[PDB]
RNA sequence: GGUGGGGUAACGGCCCACCAAGCCGAAGAUCGGUACGGGCCGUGAGAGCGGGAGCCCGGAGAUGGACACUGAGACACGGGUCC
RNA sequence: ACGGCUUUUCCGGAGUGUAAAAAGCUCCGGGAAUAAGGGCUGGGCAAGGCCGGUGGCAGCCGCCGCGGUAAUACCGGCGGCCCGAGUGGUGGCCACUAUUAUUGGGCCUAAAGCGGCCGUAGCCGGGCCCGUAAGUCCCUGGCGAAAUCCCACGGCUCAACCGUGGGGCUCGCUGGGGAUACUGCGGGCCUUGGGACCGGGAGAGGCCGGGGGUACCCCCGGGGUAGGGGUGAAAUCCUAUAAUCCCGGGGGGACCGCCAGUGGCGAAGGCGCCCGGCUGGAACGGGUCCGACGGUGAGGGCCGAAGGCCAGGGGAGCGAACCGGAUUAGAUACCCGGGUAGUCCUGGCUGUAAAGGAUGCGGGCUAGGUGUCGGGCGAGCUUCGAGCUCGCCCGGUGCCGUAGGGAAGCCGUUAAGCCCGCCGCCUGGGGAGUACGGCCGCAAGGCUGAAACUUAAAGGAAUUGGCGGGGGAGCACUACAAGGGGUGGAGCGUGCGGU
RNA sequence: GGUCAGGUCGAGCCCGGGCUCCGUGAGGGGGGAGAAGUCGUAACAAGGUAGCCGUAGGGGAACCUACGGCUCGAUC
RNA sequence: UAACUUCGGGAGAAGGGGUGCCUGCGGGUGCGUAACCCGCAGGUCGCAGUGACUAGGGGGGCCCGACUGUUUAAUAAAAA
């Protein structure tokens, strides 16, 4: 069930068992990488990203293509992104939830009589401190580095 | 959260059995699951059984033919001597050598039957009678 | 509701603390480890007492039993203390004076405490001046 | 005060809120007698 | 805990002179209650629960404390000094 | 009862025995001679429907329970049943007790799920590949004194006892070799769990600002006279200083009528007039992104109806306390007129409810049927409507019900069925949520929390009856309604109570 | 081995502060047992004003009232 | 370093140890071996080292008034 909610929603993507791109896809391994290259130099996320290339370019999945550098792994976006050297220096869904939690604080403190609200910036908070645990662990971010709100608005900025 | 494929799968068959059904579906798949799965067949509780591919953890397909008085996990996995065999087949078991107790040992997984044959222990991971 | 836990393989110290916590709740436990009877026990753990008695008092019957049972106020060797000793059979009153050397014994009830429709009375006369009562009651012997 | 459900129902009882408020009240009788 | 020494039959904060802030603890320190520990014994189908005086091994005591002499061995139940 | 036999044991002697004795062992003489008690007798539990004594007294009774003038239950006699050199009484430990539950207990209604959620240690943790072997399993050396324990043989007559061999016990420690299925550890690759993001929609989910709805109360101006209000009936009360009622205006303070629903949203408490701004969460459709980031969570943090308290405003209607009028034997109440705190707003504290689904949370599986809310898909209608109807999928929210579960009531894919996890709570009823101790709060109060003693029961579900100032159906001159004659007032006949 | 000085171990005694336990002490508080006591009738039926939980205030005593809540509440 | 408490206090509660002179070092501010102050080691004398001078006695119950303050100049300073 749902981490906080606690109910059960199975609204999701239905893969299809595939183990090669399909036949009727137009594009190479290497315009596929232009084309991430060039949406996220306009600035879209990496969903966005793949969102774009399965509806405009009919492209399913970059996953679904090997990757020319390391036989051992399958392309992905952030990998793309990484090979080119546009990775993001902090991970996407952990900023996101940073940018709201600061926009949630800028809201409570002209109403600060929204309780609610401020059990949803909790909820955000305790979310928040779980992906830097995990992040910690694998070594993606420094030891050092806490969430403070203080730095948050800055980082956001 | 899902913990135990193996005792998912185990009380689903039991459950299946006890409804009547022919045919089952066990999922998440493991290579554990599938030495189980073996070994029942091998002992004639269960019928044939097939992999299915899926791009995910995979599926196992199984003929049930209505043999099966009780099957189940055993949690936590106790360790066992060769010669520490008769108190584990009491608990578990109705009478002497009635069901077996399916033990994971250095040679593979198998009924502990075989492990005193092959004169080895190892640790109860299942039993079905 | 719930399959009881803890139930993992290295959970054994949570169990041990979850057992010792809730083997509290026991009476019996709790009275034999705290030494909870001994503490007021006015026999300090003795099968048997000595004691002098006192007076001789009768009480009644509980309802809807009715009548009048005979006992004595005895007053312990051991500590001073007194208590409520009852004399079993159907004369044995009268061959209890005052300031006589009585042994008390324990009487048969739950939990070791008052037996039958006579509560407030935990210990029978077993020898009155080092004779058996039963044996005066019963006429083979002569109190001394 | 602690809650003893057990303790609601009336066969063979006084009303458990007004034992509550008697109970009260001996309590706070003998805080005023030590002096608290 | 360290450095340098004393003492011991022996290593050691055992003690001494100086240098540091170390060491223990909710996995229960500290404090309080109880108790000589074990081989074993009583009970139960077993898991287990309870006891651990008599026989064996080890430890302490000789009215309550504190001290020394002789000896390989004692600060010594039927040896010594003081309260 | 008669006729025979033995001397285990007792008594007296001779040897042997002993350091010397004694005890034992062989033998001679006399002889059934020298030797059975304790509890129990109503059930549990084997044993009396026998006689005498006592008549709620003596007494018995571990528990149930007997005894009040026919006692199988007390005392005594005669019988009998258990064990037997033993048999009874009292205290303690174990089983009884799955009433301590790892094996292996419970928590809707009987004891018990924190009011609710977030989360730290701990515990439990998706699939595949490679590597090490810490856990694990197998083999082999050094140990774990003896006595004690079990088996066989041998010596005291067998046995108890002891000796000779084998095994076990000391819950285990340690030196090495072999395996990598599982767990641990290091590395690699995945998407199923959980998160992030986009799209059209749903909702009394919150906070802020603006605009309204009648209704109610007060005041003024006009009309209009005598009652108004209230109860079972009255009274208090308002009213000639013009009440109640109708009309034209002004002021104020709370609440959003029907629509409204087993409807919707929120973790819970709770949230319903309309337009605008800020904001939390969820469902649906997603060949979108990360790649186990997850579950529960002792300590700890936040929220939390009503009521209460502190400071400042407000106060229409209701209304604890209080003052009056009624009823009653009394009425400190129910009933009726007034009424303070409070109920409302702005900053705080309190942290309490039958805070209830009396049901903790996440996961897999176990027939259906039928209502309704949100979304998506297909088809047919359409007045082309964000409209209507049918079917299908996911997520919510109700009812019936199969398998099965339960003491039953009842639950039954929204489990209270089976399985894998985590925390909290319960161990007969009172004493008692009390006493003492400690922390928190201004206070009220909140949290933590026993013993002495007492008790055989307390408690739950359900059945038959009986009752109800419960609902129905009927019936009756020992009921009524409509009637006729009477008794109750006087004298006397007769029968009762009292003297 | 006597005397003096110094250094150590240290019994015993006195004083102050702790901790643990034990005894009693005028009077007071509630608790449990008791037999046929006095006052009223609070609960069980719609128990005669439905019962019950939070809080608050009153009353000889069971109890009464106000705000919010549950049905473990009958009849329509 | 106690009961109590209005948490401010009670409090210098209570109670215990030291204190002279001489010979040398270390430390603070300081340019300084200027000036002021703070420790350390050793030797030594007396009955006594704040040696004179200066310089609190303390604790436990009860009644009254909350406290600071004022009052009968010339017998009452108090609970008024």
């Amino acid at each position: 069930a749902r981490m906080h909610a606690r109910k059960r929603g199975k609204s999701g993507s239905k893969r299809p068992p595939r183990t090669a791109p399909p036949i009727w896809v137009e594009y190479t391994v290497e315009e596929i990488e232009n084309l991430v290259v060039k949406l996220r130099k306009e600035g879209y996320s990496t969903a966005m990203i793949g969102t774009i290339l399965r509806d405009q370019y009919g492209i399913p999945s970059v996953k679904l293509f090997k990757d020319p550098d390391n036989p051992n792994r399958n392309l992905t976006i952030t990998r793309i992104l990484e090979k080119h050297g546009l990775a993001p220096e902090i991970p996407e869904d952990l900023m996101f939830l940073i940018r709201r939690a600061v926009n949630l604080r800028k809201h409570l403190e002209q109403h600060p009589k929204d309780l609610h609200s401020m059990r949803g910036l909790q909820l955000i908070e305790s979310k928040i401190r779980r992906l830097v645990k995990y992040y910690k662990r694998k070594g993606k971010l420094p030891k050092n580095w806490r969430y403070d709100p203080e730095t948050a608005k800055l980082l956001v900025r | 959260t899902l913990l135990d494929p193996l005792a998912n799968a185990l009380s689903h068959i039991t459950n299946s059995e006890r409804v009547g059904k022919r045919e089952v579906y066990i999922k998440p798949a493991s290579k554990l699951i599938g030495e189980v799965l073996r070994v029942m067949q091998k002992y004639g509780y269960i019928g044939e059984f097939e992999f299915i591919d899926d791009g995910r953890a995979g599926v196992y397909r199984v003929q049930l033919l209505g043999r099966i008085n009780k099957a189940g996990a055993i949690k936590p996995r106790f360790p066992v001597k060769v010669s520490e065999f008769e108190k584990w087949e009491k608990r578990f078991l109705p009478a002497f050598e009635f069901g077996i107790l399916i033990v994971s040992t250095s040679q593979g997984v198998m009924s502990h039957k075989e492990a005193i044959e092959k004169g080895i222990g190892g640790r109860l991971i299942a039993y079905v009678y | 509701p719930g399959k009881k836990a803890p139930n993992g393989e290295f959970a054994g110290r949570k169990l041990k603390l979850k057992r010792k916590k809730f083997r509290w709740s026991d009476i019996r436990y709790k009275r034999r480890v705290l030494r909870l009877k001994e503490k007021s026990d006015p026999l300090e753990g003795a099968p048997q007492a000595r004691g002098i008695v006192l007076e001789k008092i009768a009480v009644e019957a509980k309802q809807p039993n009715s009548g009048m049972r005979k006992a004595v106020r005895v007053q312990l060797i051991k500590n001073g203390k007194v208590v409520t000793a009852f004399c079993p059979g159907d004369g044995a009153i009268k061959f209890i004076d005052e300031h006589d050397e009585v042994i008390i014994e324990g009487i048969g009830g739950p939990k070791g405490g008052s037996m039958g429709d006579i509560p407030g009375i935990r210990y029978k006369v077993v020898k009155v001046n080092r004779v058996s009562l039963k044996e005066l009651v019963k006429g083979r012997k002569e109190k001394p | 005060m602690k809650r003893r459900p057990r303790k609601w129902k009336k066969k063979g009882r006084m009303r458990w809120k007004w034992i509550k408020k008697r109970i009260r009240r001996l309590k706070r009788q003998r805080k005023k007698e030590r002096g608290l």
